[PDB]
């Protein structure tokens, strides 16, 4: 009976264990591991640079930001041999070469 | 001669403050008066020494 | 690019425009039809 | 959305939860003639034979004195000495509009 | 020493909330409304060697005023710097190191004093306990320089204790004035020059213990119904101390204000020692300097035997004339002692020749 | 462990280790030190701490 | 509102500061060009593509303000577009001390 | 500090499959890449390592640009389509655009 | 700050017309990507948009 | 506004040795360990108005506390600030600024003084010569509110030179105490109020020149065997100066300590000037205002006609009763003068007629 005029409220939300994933297709959702965007890119071996523009809440402290960029990752292992064994590893994206 | 007391709040009571006042961060915690912590802000008597 | 410029008391931006060429094109093959295709080289804005 | 003046989304209340519920507060009320004074006096200050000097001396406001500082620390359960020690601390007067609680 | 780091292009975004708070820790900058900055902090500091302009500024809560050699000027009908309290206020005040001036310059010292001039000081506390004045400068003021009035307070409460040392007052028409009920307060060291009066002294056990006086007119002002009573007026009056201070030059030499004075009830001429009040006492009087200074002993409590005002161990030094002389009225002849003194040869109008050891001065009647 | 459980006698007002004293309040003379004793009112009062 | 202010007897006064305040130049500024979450829609019917493809890269304001300089004069004002434009003063903005013949 | 800005030259971006982004404070994040890191005075949970992300909540909005004209996704498709906005705080955001309330 | 460094990462630039580059004041010139500025509390002349 | 700068990722290097030190230049933060930076630093800063909270500070060196209106609060049973020293210290202390409270509010005065309330003061001084106390505030002390000891020194070497000016005491049981050898020091213009003893004396050749003691009952104590005299006990004792201070209402008007005071050999009736000791001198006595305030004068040297104790200057008024009398031993009447005086009719316990000039108060005979 006695509340108080004028109140006002506001929202917030709280997520755990997460990581904001943005996917890399053109709907936003999972039709192959391999992405219909990501066949689009190497049409004539075309090269894009990126630089993406963050805001996070100001906070007093330094923080990093755990940044993870999808890409794949394989072996090969191969045995022709005994005491023959060797290795080819390959990230597509980002690749180790030479 | 009876002693009466709130039952049900005071276990409300103490779950506010053993699970979320006493892990605050550092500023808005105290040290108690006439005591000694060490100058490792990092350290378990630091920590544990501050109310 | 890097400029100098004298010093200011309160901060400045700095209007720098590239020249490209925007162009399109309007095709109205149909009735209730309309197609465009925005186009600027070099700073081209949609592609993979 | 106005939910109404029957809505109260807890258990309980909220402003002095710890106390018992036939408790009453420091007050005074006037039934019948004469006026009553139920009070608790936690705050003492020194005062001699008739120490009504030491009352004309003690400054209050609204803010001062304090009801919830009351004795000092760690001094026990003492009885004080009313012909040595006097006492001190807050009344709210019965002439006031609303109903005492 | 050149900052090469590269940039890349704003977004279009909505910027953030950027904010440039906090600018003083504790300061206060010329131009600064200071009543919305003495409400936030106990300590405020002022820029050192600064130059201000403040008018009526209400204080309402304890604070302490680092001054770091500050100019407070002001112009108006206004007080400077009003401090109203409560009784409640475990703080204390401390106002230190300003020079306050004036409205003025080379004041109009032949204006008569009146109404209007009544609000022309720089410090009126209303009943703030525990002020200090610490280390001023006030010069040229039309009314008084301080005024610490009282209101009516209860219970043998005399406690109020105030500070006012080392001072600096030039051109005041009134140095420190006082209230009635404004008990148990000192006011040492502060050395006066061309003032009309020193002491405007309503309110009673004060103790002063080492001012001096040079070149004004009166020093001690007491009567009945003066300017800057106050709110719980001329009660309790006139019990203080006087020891160790100096009024050389108060009827001949270097004196410049006019003897007439223009109370509220009537005009009066003044002295170096004015004293009329028929219920008030009179203060000690040991250790002080007189060079052609007057004293006007008029009247005070001496009717059940209950008061006898002494001299003791003081300069008189008038020569020409009656330059310095001691005046008394003669129903007053039997309570007037000088008891250790020296002179050159003063008159003394209206004193027993055996009431004054050792035999210095003339001694004439003024009926 | 938290903050003590304390419990409470449910007349909250008491002495320690006796009731409740009555009393009767005091009108108060000003200017001089007299208080004298009021028309009607009689006072339960409490004195220390809970 | 005030000049100087010490006193009621003693003021000066001084007129207010003066303030034109109306719409912009070729009303620029009334309608959202290149706006993200705001790009208007020239689309047929019976379909929805939107052919109005905005980006915040194209100034789409200041273009109509060079290609105005080029299909006409600068000094004429027509009152219809609001096709009024910002002009400063030539003895205000340099100014020429030649002092009082 | 509100903004972060990273930067990748161009390369092959061929086979891509997304992003993923949580900040993780300084304080509870070692280096790994050497045989000690003296720096590190911390021994809670590690969330660089064990999944466990508290400080998802935190991230206003986000934008994402190929070669400096390009905006991805581009071509209008959400209702704020030049950037990602991950959190619009209410009092602001006349329009809806606020899920799960 | 005097000096200003920008850069543009490794593109095309075919049919490339020319530079042109002048100063603004941030107080004086808003942002049109959002719906609203609430950090833009300037009224006059905005060099950005009115040349 | 925004920082737009670009970033590299880090490159899991051990990252290199960051430091924040220096964070304060000299200050002091609340609920820090002050013996950790007054060791440190000569001149220490305290956060203006700020809120402390210490107990037992060792101090060594000799140091300077700015306080800037700091208030320092204690519980315990130990002492604030603890200065100890060494002969050998060039440099001098000056505590400045600070309102010192204690660990009690409106205090019992009720309680009589014991063992267990002597540890309960607020500044020590050991052996530490050159300290000065300038500006403070005592509250609510149940000991003393400074002490002075001092240790067996030799030579002639009378130097520790003190000074203890501008305080303001309310509510201590003991004012300015000191110890024996604690000589040629200064304490004046300290505006006491509502204490039991305002100069607990033990150590002579002081000099007191402006003090305000307002509803005190006593003022200057000087017996054998009392409270606060340490190492170097009463010797050599009783030598002051005592002029032109103020010592109104401390038998009858606004009083509020009891009478009996609880020596640690016996206990005594105190009166605003309590003196008995068979081998001190008596302190000079000028300009001093006694409104209801009682004299005592029981035993000092004057064997072979030694010392004669003068009232010179000096204020009496005392009206109702025996309220401000002065009590002399009837073997001492030879020996108490008093040349220039006023009062109003005061009771002279075992005084005679032709040893006090001008004829005032009333002569009686205490057996």
């Amino acid at each position: 009976r006695n509340a108080v005029p004028n109140q006002v409220t506001e929202r917030k939300f709280l997520v755990d264990r997460y990581l904001w994933q943005i996917p890399f297709s053109s709907n936003f959702l999972n039709m192959g591991t391999l992405t219909d965007l990501g066949q689009n890119v190497m049409y004539a071996n075309s090269s894009h640079s990126l630089n993406m523009q963050f805001t996070v809440d100001p906070m007093t402290e330094p923080t990093y930001l755990m940044l993870l960029f999808g890409v794949f990752d394989q072996v090969v292992i191969n045995q022709p041999t005994r005491s023959g064994i060797s290795v080819a590893y390959l990230r597509l994206p980002f690749a180790s070469g030479s | 001669p009876a002693v009466e007391m709130n039952l049900p709040a005071n276990l409300k009571r103490t779950f506010l403050y053993s699970n979320v006042a006493m892990y605050l961060p550092d500023t808005y915690k105290f040290t108690p008066a006439n005591v000694d912590l060490p100058e490792n802000h990092l350290s378990y008597g630091y920590i544990n020494g501050r109310l | 690019m890097q400029f100098t410029v004298d010093p200011m008391t309160e901060p400045t931006y700095l209007m720098l425009l590239f020249g490209v060429f925007d162009q399109v094109v309007i095709n109205q093959p149909t009735r209730s039809g309309i197609s465009v295709a925005y186009l600027r080289l070099p700073f081209a804005s949609g592609s993979a | 959305l106005d939910r109404g003046p029957s809505f109260k989304p807890y258990g309980g209340t909220a402003y002095n939860p710890l106390a018992p519920k036939s408790a009453p507060i420091n007050s005074a009320f006037t039934v019948g003639n004469d006026t009553h004074f139920v009070a608790q006096l936690p705050q003492t200050y020194a005062a001699g034979g008739t120490g009504v000097t030491e009352a004309i001396q003690q400054q209050v406001s609204g803010v001062d004195p304090n009801p919830q500082v009351g004795q000092p620390n760690y001094a026990g359960p003492v009885v004080v000495n009313t012909t040595n020690n006097a006492g001190l601390g807050r009344i709210v007067s019965a002439d006031s509009e609303g109903q005492q609680f | 020493v050149e900052e090469l780091y590269v940039i890349n292009p704003i977004n279009q975004w909505p910027a953030p909330g950027s904010f440039s708070s906090q600018k003083p820790p504790g300061t206060l900058l010329p131009g600064e409304d200071p009543e919305a900055v003495f409400k936030q902090y106990h300590v405020v500091y002022l820029v050192p060697g600064a130059q201000y302009h403040w008018k009526n500024i209400l204080i309402e809560k304890p604070v302490w005023i680092y001054g770091n050699g500050a100019t407070v000027r002001t112009s108006g009908t206004g007080p400077i710097l009003r401090i109203v309290g409560n009784r409640t206020e475990k703080r204390d005040v401390r106002i230190q190191d300003i020079s306050f001036f004036g409205e003025d310059c080379t004041p109009n010292r032949m204006e008569p004093m009146s109404e209007k001039l009544v609000y022309q000081m720089a410090i009126w506390v209303t009943d703030m306990k525990r002020v200090t004045i610490k280390g001023c400068n006030f010069t040229n003021f039309a009314g008084a320089a301080v005024f610490f009035e009282e209101t009516a307070y209860n219970g043998f409460f005399w406690s109020m204790q105030h500070l006012i040392t080392e001072c600096r007052f030039t051109g005041c028409r009134i140095g420190i004035a006082n209230g009635g009920r404004s008990e148990y307060s000192t006011a040492s060291f502060n050395n006066f020059f061309d003032c009309q009066i020193c002491f405007n002294v309503v309110g009673g056990n004060w103790n002063r213990c080492g001012n001096i006086a040079a070149n004004c007119r009166c020093v001690y002002l007491h009567t009945t119904n003066m300017w800057y009573e106050g709110a719980g007026g001329n009660f309790n009056a006139a019990h203080g101390s006087f020891t160790g201070n100096t009024m050389n030059h108060c009827d001949y030499g270097g004196n410049l204000w006019p003897t007439a004075f223009q109370l509220p009830d009537r005009e009066i001429q003044l002295a170096g020692f004015y004293f009329d009040n028929a219920r008030a006492r009179c203060p000690t009087w040991t250790g002080n300097t007189q060079y052609y200074g007057d004293m006007k002993i008029l009247n005070f409590n001496q009717a059940n035997d209950a008061a006898i005002f002494v001299i003791d161990g003081c300069a008189l030094y008038g020569q020409p004339g009656d330059t310095g002389s001691i005046e008394t009225t003669a129903a007053l002849t039997d309570k007037v002692f000088i008891q250790g003194c020296q002179g050159n040869k003063v008159t003394l109008f209206n004193i027993k020749a055996a009431n004054v050891v050792p035999a210095i001065g003339t001694i004439k009647q003024k009926p | 462990e938290g903050p003590p459980n304390l419990a409470f006698p449910p007349h909250v007002i008491s002495n320690p280790f006796a009731p409740a004293a009555v009393g009767t309040g005091m009108t108060v003379n000003e200017q001089q030190q007299t208080a004298a004793v009021t028309a009607n009112t009689v006072a339960l009062i409490g004195y220390g701490n809970i | 509102h005030f000049a100087d202010f010490v006193d009621d007897r003693r003021a000066t006064a001084a007129g207010n500061r003066p303030n034109y305040i109306g719409f912009r130049d070729n009303f620029i500024g009334m309608m959202y060009y290149n706006s993200g979450s705001n790009t208007g829609s020239f689309s047929s019917q019976t379909q929805q593509l939107n052919i109005v493809l905005d980006l915040n890269d194209r100034n789409s304001e200041l273009s109509y303000q060079y290609l105005l300089a080029d299909l006409t004069s600068r000094w004429h004002y027509f009152a219809l577009w609001n096709q009024a434009v910002d002009d400063y003063d030539h003895h205000v903005r340099i100014l020429e001390n030649d002092g009082y013949e | 500090s509100s903004t972060v800005v990273v930067n990748i030259p161009d390369r092959s971006w061929g086979a891509f499959r997304g992003w993923s982004f949580t900040r993780l404070k300084v304080s509870e994040t070692p280096r790994i890449g050497a045989t000690q890191d003296p720096n590190f005075q911390y021994s809670g949970s590690i969330p660089y390592l064990d999944g466990t992300f508290y400080l998802s909540h935190t991230f206003q909005r986000c934008s994402i640009q190929w070669d400096s004209s390009v905006p991805w996704p581009g071509n209008d498709r959400m209702l704020t389509p030049n950037w990602f906005e991950i959190k619009r705080p209410i009092n602001q955001d006349a329009e809806g655009n606020d899920t799960m309330q």
